[PDB]
């Protein structure tokens, strides 16, 4: 399958999440996503077909993971945006106040600004530190999905947020949103991965 | 292109405002370390802020008396606490939680010169108890109600 940021993938035929970014570990293909999306060895499927398995993950504490894919998968330096896409050009972290957008299978492509860094979230499973907060809206299913700037600089992967009964926080003003993401560089660094760029 | 629509729709950034915003985003990135170096121990954070007229600007806070910066394009804001002070309170909160029903999250927020503790609507008391047990200086922390749940 075509590995693109923001697309839906299932875990163990039980849960859903969104692809973060295409990456490589030497000759090994893969994609980064949220740690809460799957446990080590969990099977990832796209379009019903097995594409890889969770190679490593950390959650809580952090909220990161990467899926090692089969050589048959096609890695692309993109993030879905409607019928088009955003080209991934690098991973330079943007400042607080910078405009950023995220992509996911539920709310699609949504934009806002980075509002805070090094946030500790009190998730039910346990605290996760070091998250970045933005005010673009999101919803259940967008987890693990891409967060990127307008100029194509990959920022991180969706970790969680203050969603409402409807499953998202798009129904409340951006000023009241808490949409959190795990920074990309620490994931790449911990697992020795390289971001696929174009 | 398709990003412009999203930017205008979600951020209220119209095409003609794009260049100036981009210039500010880049400035915030390229000067971040230089600003921190200049403000020294009194550094209190920096961020991109949007003006009422739609333009953007780079702001840098300091707990010192400094009223200007050597680097251009930087608005200096005088605040009470330094980043180091806020960071210490933040660490106390982390420690307190490491040993919290109602508490959503917490983080150093330079723009408001305080550590923010977000709580579910109607859980301010939980936020109060959390801050107290953490031993964090209440003057450096501010509780903010947050809709929905994490
Ligand atoms: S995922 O990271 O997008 C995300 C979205 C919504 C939830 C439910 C929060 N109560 C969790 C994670």
């Amino acid at each position: 399958a075509n590995i693109v940021g923001g697309i839906e993938y299932s875990i163990n035929n039980a849960s859903l999440c969104s692809v973060g970014f295409s990456v490589t570990r030497g000759a090994t293909k893969g994609f980064v996503t949220a740690g809460h999306c799957g446990t080590v060895n969990a099977t990832a499927r796209i379009g019903g077909a097995v594409v890889g398995t969770f190679a490593a993950r950390v959650f809580p504490g952090n909220d990161r993971a990467w899926v090692s894919l089969t050589s048959a998968q096609t890695l692309l330096p993109r993030v879905a945006n409607g019928s088009s896409f955003v080209t991934v050009r690098g991973s330079t972290e943007a400042a607080v106040g910078a405009a950023v957008c995220r992509s996911g299978r539920t709310t699609g492509y949504q934009c806002g600004t980075i509002t805070a860094k090094n946030v500790t979230a009190n998730y039910a499973e346990g605290a996760v530190r070091g998250l970045t907060q933005g005010n673009a809206c999101m919803g259940r299913g967008d987890s693990g999905g891409s967060w990127i700037t307008s100029a194509g600089q990959a920022q991180g992967v969706a970790s969680g947020g203050n969603v409402q009964s409807n499953g998202n926080n798009c129904g409340i003003p951006a000023s009241q949103r808490s949409s959190l993401f795990e920074r990309l560089q620490p994931i790449l660094s911990q697992y020795g991965l390289s971001l696929v760029t174009g | 292109p398709q990003l412009k629509f999203a930017m205008q729709r979600d951020l209220g950034i119209f095409p003609t405002q794009l260049p100036q915003y981009l210039q500010t985003e880049k400035l915030a990135r390229t000067q971040a370390a230089a600003i921190e170096r200049e403000f020294g121990a009194q550094f209190a954070g920096s961020w991109i802020e949007r003006n009422e007229d739609g333009s953007f600007k780079l702001v840098a806070a300091t707990s010192g008396a400094r009223k200007s910066s050597t680097l251009g394009g930087v608005e200096v804001r005088n605040v009470r606490y330094s980043l180091k002070q806020l960071q210490s309170a933040m660490e106390q909160l982390d420690a307190g939680a490491n040993a919290l029903d109602g508490v959503q999250s917490w983080y150093v927020d330079p723009r408001s010169n305080a550590v923010v503790v977000k709580v579910d609507d109607g859980a301010t008391d939980a936020g109060v108890d959390f801050v107290a047990l953490s031993g964090a200086d209440s003057a450096q922390v501010r509780i903010e109600s947050s809709p929905g749940k994490l």
